[PDB]
RNA sequence: ACACCCAG
């Protein structure tokens, strides 16, 4: 249920978007999640 | 002021300065039997 | 949606929070669900629109303990940053239209004009290799004589580094390269700008928009610029006043030469109480003015 | 998010 190579990850779960949704707030302007931008970090540096 | 008899105590009465406060009943009152949900919870909102 | 009724629309019931066709009442879909914030925050500042579509990138902040500092005396993780060269060209240009809006005193929708102005010619592409300035400038401009209230060449040039010529050029230029139509001015555009700049009252103002219009429209001196017809009907509206103003100081205020002014005047001279309106309380006499 | 404020 749970090895200790396990607990060092290798593969990043990306959260659902129903975990991280966008919200509308005053006119048409899609506010990303906080996670939303933190996953776009993620992504940008195992890019790089 | 219902029967018209005297009351048998003697009542102390006085003219005394009273202010009307902002907090109102119809600025309080508040109900909910099923309306709109959280984008994330899915739980019903926050205040009136 | 509805499964009788297809064809009509849904009507939206806040209040009850669910979804209502209003020809026979049922509830179809599941409960309303808001795209607002539940909050009276866990998002971010939305991209600004005009700005194109980069990253969601974040910052890292200053550090907080000693696990956050090598021991060169310097942080581990440094605020290293991601924009694409087009979105710092444009961030530097709407930086550089902020600054010159604020110089004469713009507002704001001058400037989201001035912007959008810049950023649908920007991603067209027509202008490669004249400065960003140059064409910014002009776009400001333009986005002025839009909203029904144009500038002087001169008063633009005043405020951006570029030269007459140069915004000139763009202008022209910008114009063939957006199919857009712009309104030709008149005279009177440029009365209460220039009027209230040199100190004069509201009845030497209405005076000076009555004699620029009247010359325009009896058509007394072609291809002049208007300009040069204002600036000479605000020398007549402040020498027939109490308040008087020299043609340096009128000439400053519109960067028309001491020469051009004399030059203006010479002609619009010999008619004058023609120009001026029925109802004008004449503190100086017509035949009194000076003849130049 | 923050301020202000109601009740105990």
């Amino acid at each position: 249920y749970a090895r200790p190579e396990w607990m060092i990850v290798t593969v990043l779960p990306v959260p659902p978007l129903s975990v991280r949704p966008a919200v509308v707030m005053q006119g048409s302007a899609r506010n990303q999640d906080d996670l939303t931008h933190k996953l776009a970090d993620i992504v940008k540096i195992n890019n790089q | 002021g219902f029967t018209g008899r005297k009351i048998t105590s003697q009542i102390f009465i006085g003219p005394t300065y009273y202010q009307r406060l902002k907090h109102m009943v119809d600025d309080k009152i508040h109900s909910r039997a099923r309306g709109p949900i959280q984008i994330l919870n899915r739980q019903p909102m926050e205040g009136r | 949606t509805c499964p009788n009724h297809p064809d009509a629309i849904l009507v939206e019931d806040y209040r009850a929070g669910d979804m209502i066709c209003p020809e026979c009442g049922l509830v179809v879909g599941d409960r309303v669900i808001d795209v607002g914030s539940e909050w009276r925050s866990r998002v971010g500042d939305s991209q600004n629109p005009l700005l194109s579509d980069g990253d969601l990138s974040t910052m890292i902040g200053k550090g907080t303990g000693a696990a956050s500092f090598d021991e060169f005396g310097n942080s581990k993780y440094q605020n290293r940053r991601t924009m694409s060269s087009s979105d710092r060209a444009m961030m530097n240009a709407f930086k550089e239209i902020t600054t010159m809006a604020d110089r004469i005193n713009l507002p704001r929708n001058i400037v989201d004009r001035t912007n959008n102005l810049f950023k649908q010619v920007y991603e067209q592409k027509s202008l490669k290799g004249r400065a960003n300035d140059a064409i910014a400038s002009a776009c400001l401009y333009i986005a002025c004589r839009q909203e029904g209230v144009p500038r002087t060449f001169k008063e633009i040039c005043a405020v951006s580094r570029i030269s007459k010529k140069e915004i000139g050029r763009c202008f022209k230029l910008i114009l063939k390269a957006l199919e857009t139509s712009v309104d030709l001015i008149t005279t009177g555009d440029f009365m209460s700008r220039f009027c209230s700049n040199l100190c004069l009252p509201k009845q030497v103002q209405m005076a000076a928009t009555h004699i620029a219009r009247k010359a325009v429209e009896l058509d007394l001196v072609p291809g002049r610029s208007p300009i040069s017809v204002a600036a000479a009907a605000i020398y007549m509206a402040s020498q027939a006043s109490a308040e008087k103003r020299t043609q340096k100081e009128i000439g400053d205020i519109a960067g028309v030469a001491d020469v051009t002014i004399r030059q203006s005047y010479r002609l619009i001279y010999p008619r004058a109480p023609d120009l001026f309106p029925t109802d004008f309380k004449f503190d100086t006499p017509v035949d009194k003015l000076p003849q130049l």
